[PDB]
RNA sequence: AAGCUCGUAUCAGUUUUAUG
RNA sequence: CACGGACCAAGGAGUCUAACGUCUAUGCGAGUGUUUGGGUGUAAAACCCAUACGCGUAAUUGAACGUAGGUUGGGGCCUCGCAAGAGGUGCACAAUCGACCGAUCCUGGAUGGAUUUGGUAAGAGCAUAGCUGUUGGGACCCGAAAG
């Protein structure tokens, strides 16, 4: 589960963490909102995640929901953000209505 | 009962073929003993090495005692080669007897118990059925259709690597077989010249019921291995001791793997071994503490961060805000100063 | 069975398992039989369930398996005086095995998925209570889906079943019954007798005297 | 950002490091009983303890204010794109000039800092 | 006073992780023995019998006392009419198991145990001996 | 149709709402006391 | 260093009174 | 005082093994130890065990009449209560007194027992990993009159 997969990437070589060198643990991968490898951040080690990135101009809302776990090839869903900035920001919010602040 | 998953056909459609979870993902997932397990075994595949024994002591050399004003380490007799007069038989000496010689009957194998050793080896496979746990380990499983993997029996009867490396491409493994051949990386160290020339990571395992020729033709491809279900070696299904290895499937294997480890129904296949049993029921806590049970006789909570209070000593007799604080008093006082009140 | 196919990893497998299911329940002449299997088909719900895991869908999905009960034995008949033979017993079932399914694989939900199973017995509790007979007012079915789920939930002297279903209970009863719309046999109010069944869960006890004895209704 | 108190600037060194040639400036404890260093008598060099620790809120900060990061590829520069003005892009030593320039360009672009930039490139 | 579990194992180090939120917000002390037990080394838990839950169960309304044991349990064979109830233990022995379950009774995990009673009502817990 | 809120949410608002109108009538009770204390200890200070 | 109980009435390179 | 130090690059020393232990960790558990071997094998790799074997599982002949023990404390749990506290119930552990069955030491091959006696009491053990202690092997390294 979330826990056991957590504590594993913690404590058990988590592949693509990274150490700074005043102690901080980053993280690489291209999925997480922040590039520090800590609960609640790392994709892997929770089950519903959210996260904005961009392959054209266009910038997508990803998230992921315990219905896709079990179906890698389509784990991450994602939406246009409305690049207009007043916009993104009530969209984003509306589409993560209820998710932890 | 058990879930079910379907089953990929070698072009990448998922067959309407299911199977039951074979209850062996479900084993308690242990990464100290994994660790130790894959620690001592790893060191039985050593060969010996030591010194030669005879070395050093071909040299004849006698201590000069005293009276020379000279070091009291024995120097090898005779003259005109040069030699003489040198230290021998000394560990700090050049060319000398290296001190704790290396022998041959140092400890080279590691007895591990049988019971451990399945535990590392269930633990090990059910890592595999946890997508983040294998994503950890590095392999590029992000475009799998299924996890874990499951793929006809049609597959073990692949002839030609062409047709092999076709199939594990369709299925979603081509990212695991780029992956491999482009790590490959000249050995660091020494051991560029020692046969341990060459380097890569690993790549996707296979598990396979019956041979008839897919372990011939995939061992040409980098990166892949192929085991059987009997086997199924702990030190394939988690090199270098970490868990979550990409495994690939055959549903004729899949079935097997309930009569190879055992279920609720059939006990092991083997004589007196059982699955271990759990010592936590929900594999999370926070549901347990997120639970309405243990919520509901639960005392309330802080803000999750001590105020600080009395950051800094204010000091009466000055400051007079502060002194009236703590004596109302103070005000009274000032209002006829109460201290030079005449007799 | 019919399970597997409730089951499966495919949406399309899933939707069409419950749309035959939709008269494969209604055949009641079938499904008149042993409580196994309405005890495994539900556990098969119970997964198709699990497999959804979006806020709009999963209450889309949550509501049409609340209203299962009710297209079980529709109340077309108008039972005037008529006991629960072949119609009413074979309900009882049907909600048995929801309730033992429910508390078996009560800790296997995940922290995520917990709040679509609190809807899902939101909802399944809402068609209970509104289907006895065609409305809640019926003595003789009253009386024994009392005693086919007093025995289950809120019994409290087992501590087999976990108090939080019992918590969910107490905190949904009043808000679902006034949702029926103003005189009903809520004898249904279990709750003094579990107060008085002394050694049971205090955290229970403590909630149900909070919440439940507190409203003025 | 807090002001950066450096509570010893001068590097500390090994005694007798200048006296003799064969032995390296790497500080190291005297052992001796009847060594002066070890007792701290007045005038000798001083000798590293608890004393010296650098606050926590100013450490491994730079001058700049920017934490130091080295920097391999573009893959582990864009993992600065959410701490750019606490972690500063360090390009390795052993990076080729080839794509030093092209590390530059994207850190230009994300605006995160670099320590050592134009290294090994010329205009 | 020994505060953290010198066992590698991760159940272990994820049940002393719920103890401890559960002492602490609970202010229960039977909290806080089993928390304090939890860190007890392999020397310091010695096996409870099966024997000994049941010569136990003797005690005035210990039927609906569920028994907790901190270590493990093991079977055993002179006795054979082990009394319906339910054991709460980190490990249950495959002998143990059979004979609680065969019994009527049930053996649950100490997360279980905790979750029944977070307040530790009608709890009864055994230490295996030492001598 | 409207996306109804999560129960576990729904139960969390509704604990600290509970908790809320506890703590607001024990801010004021603390103010009384508070102010009672002030009284006291200036006449005792007298 | 590790285990039990107890945080309690357990003690004191301290002082004084009573038993010389 | 003295012992060594003209300077520098490299080299240089509590390392390995067998037995007996404490502690810690893991697996099983009244069972434990696959690997002396056999089967198998992508081959010194990896995976299984038929029969024996070491340990413990019980002994002053034999221990259920009873928590395979009354009482008193005793982590803990329950009722009373807003608290202080009262009552009920008690693991391990400690005091007291207890049951069978044998030796003192009487009694005359027993019999009844003098007063302390050592078991059952209620299994708690077997396998592997780590630091660490003693002994013998060159034994932290260098070195002496000899045969």
């Amino acid at each position: 589960s979330d826990e056991i997969v957590w504590q594993v990437i913690n404590q058990s070589f988590c592949s693509h963490r990274i150490k700074a060198p005043n102690g901080q643990n980053f993280c690489r991968n291209e999925y997480n909102v922040t590039g520090l490898c800590t609960r609640q951040s790392c994709p892997l080690a929770n089950s519903k995640y959210a996260t904005v990135k961009c392959d054209n101009g266009k910038l997508y809302l990803y998230m992921k929901t315990p219905e896709r776990a079990h179906t890698p090839a389509k784990l991450w869903e994602r939406i246009k953000l409305s690049k207009n900035y007043t916009k993104a920001l009530q969209q984003i919010d509306e589409h993560l209505l209820h998710w932890s602040k | 009962s058990r879930p079910q998953v379907t089953v990929h056909s070698l072009t990448g459609e998922a067959t309407a073929n299911a199977l039951p979870l074979p209850a062996v993902f479900s084993a308690p997932i242990r990464p100290d003993i994994v660790h130790t397990v894959f620690t001592s075994v790893n060191k039985n595949k050593r060969q010996a090495y030591a010194v030669s024994e005879k070395a050093g002591h071909q040299t004849s050399a006698e201590s000069w005692g005293t009276g020379r004003a000279v070091a009291r380490i024995p120097r090898v007799g005779g003259g005109g080669t040069g030699r003489s007069g040198q230290g021998a038989f000394g560990n700090m000496c050049r060319g000398g007897r290296m001190f704790a010689p290396t022998k041959t009957w140092r400890k080279w194998n590691v007895k591990v118990n049988h019971n451990e050793k399945r535990y590392a080896t269930a633990s090990a496979i059910a890592a595999t059925a946890v997508a983040s746990l294998v994503l950890a380990r590095g392999h590029r499983v992000e475009k799998i259709p299924e996890i874990p993997l499951v793929v006809s029996t049609d597959l073990e009867s692949i002839q030609k690597t062409k047709e092999a490396v076709a199939a594990l491409k369709a299925v979603g493994a081509h990212s695991d077989l780029l992956k491999v051949l482009k790590s490959k990386k000249l050995r660091a160290g020494k051991g560029k010249y020692r046969n341990r020339r060459w380097t890569q990571r690993r790549g996707p395992l296979v598990v396979y019921a019956e041979d008839n020729g897919i372990v011939k033709a995939l061992r040409n491809v980098p990166g892949v291995e192929t085991a059987n279900v009997a086997s199924l070696n702990l030190l394939q299904l988690a090199p270098g001791a970490h868990l979550g290895r990409f495994v690939i499937w055959t549903e004729a294997a899949f079935t097997k793997l309930d009569q190879v480890w055992g279920s609720e129904t059939v006990a092991s296949s083997k004589v007196g071994y059982t699955l271990p049993s759990h010592i936590i029921s929900t594999s999370d806590v926070t549901r347990i503490i997120n639970s309405s049970e243990i919520q509901s006789a639960i005392r309330p909570a802080g803000q999750a961060t001590q105020k600080r209070t009395h950051v800094l000593k204010k000091n009466p007799l000055k400051n007079k805000q502060v002194l009236l604080r703590l004596n109302p008093y103070a005000k009274v006082f000032a209002a006829e100063k109460l201290g030079s009140k005449k007799a | 069975n019919f399970v597997k196919q409730l089951s499966s990893n495919n949406r399309k497998t899933r939707v069409n398992a419950l749309e035959a299911l939709k008269k494969y329940l209604t055949a009641k002449q079938f499904k008149e039989n042993k409580q196994i299997e309405f005890n495994k088909l539900w556990k098969g719900l119970y997964y198709a369930m699990w497999f959804s895991d979006r806020p709009r869908p999963q209450q889309r999905l949550a509501n049409e398996l609340g209203e299962l009960h009710g297209l079980y034995f529709d109340p077309k008949d108008n039972s005037t005086a008529d006991e629960l033979t072949t119609n009413d017993k074979a309900f009882i079932k049907f909600s048995r095995g929801f309730w033992k399914v429910m508390c078996f694989e009560w800790f296997n939900i995940d922290r995520y998925r917990l709040d679509k199973y609190l809807l899902l017995i939101r909802r399944v509790l809402f068609s209970q209570l509104k289907y006895l007979q065609s409305r809640n007012w019926d003595k003789k079915l009253v009386d024994e889906y009392i005693k086919k789920v007093l025995r289950w939930l809120p019994l409290s002297g087992s501590p087999k079943v976990y108090t939080g279903i019992p918590i969910h209970i107490v905190d949904i009863l009043l808000d679902e019954w006034e949702r029926l719309l103003k005189k009903t046999p809520l004898d249904v109010i279990i709750f003094q007798d579990i107060v008085a069944d002394y050694n049971n869960s205090k955290v229970l006890r403590e909630k149900i005297k909070e919440d439940l004895f507190s409203d003025t209704r | 950002h807090p002001k950066i108190v450096k509570k010893h600037t001068k590097k500390f060194k090994r005694h007798h490091s200048d006296r003799y040639h064969r032995v390296a400036e790497n500080w190291r404890k005297q052992k001796g009983i009847d060594s002066v260093v070890r007792r701290r008598f007045r005038g000798n060099i001083s000798q590293p303890k608890i004393g010296y620790g650098s606050n926590k809120k100013t450490k491994f900060l730079s001058p700049s204010g920017h934490k130091t990061f080295l920097v391999a590829n573009v893959k582990d520069l864009e993992t600065l794109t959410m701490h750019t003005k606490t972690y500063a892009a360090e390009i390795a030593h052993n990076i080729s000039a080839k794509n030093r320039v092209v590390i530059l360009a994207r850190a230009k672009a994300l605006g995160i800092k670099v320590t050592n930039p134009k290294g090994r490139l010329a205009l | 006073h020994r505060t953290a579990p010198k066992s590698d194992n991760v159940y272990l180090k994820l049940l002393v992780k719920l103890y401890t939120f559960l002492a602490r917000r609970t202010d229960a002390p039977f909290n806080k023995v089993v928390l304090k037990a939890l860190f007890l080394s392999k020397i310091n838990r010695p096996p409870v019998s099966v024997s000994r839950i049941a010569r136990a169960l003797k005690q005035e309304g210990a039927a609906n006392k569920t028994v907790v044991v901190v270590g493990t349990v093991t079977d055993d064979a002179r006795i054979f009419e082990f009394p319906k109830t339910t054991v709460a233990a980190l490990r249950f022995t495959a002998g143990a198991r059979a004979k609680i379950v065969k019994a009527g009774g049930e053996c649950i995990t100490l997360d279980q145990l905790a979750v029944r009673a977070p307040k530790g009502q009608n709890t009864l817990i055994l230490r295996g001996p030492r001598n | 149709e409207k996306i109804l809120t999560p129960e576990s949410q729904l139960k969390k608002s509704k604990a600290q709402q509970k908790t809320a109108e506890q703590v607001a009538a024990e801010r004021a009770a603390r103010k009384a006391a508070n102010k009672e204390k002030r009284a006291i200890i200036l006449e005792r200070n007298a």
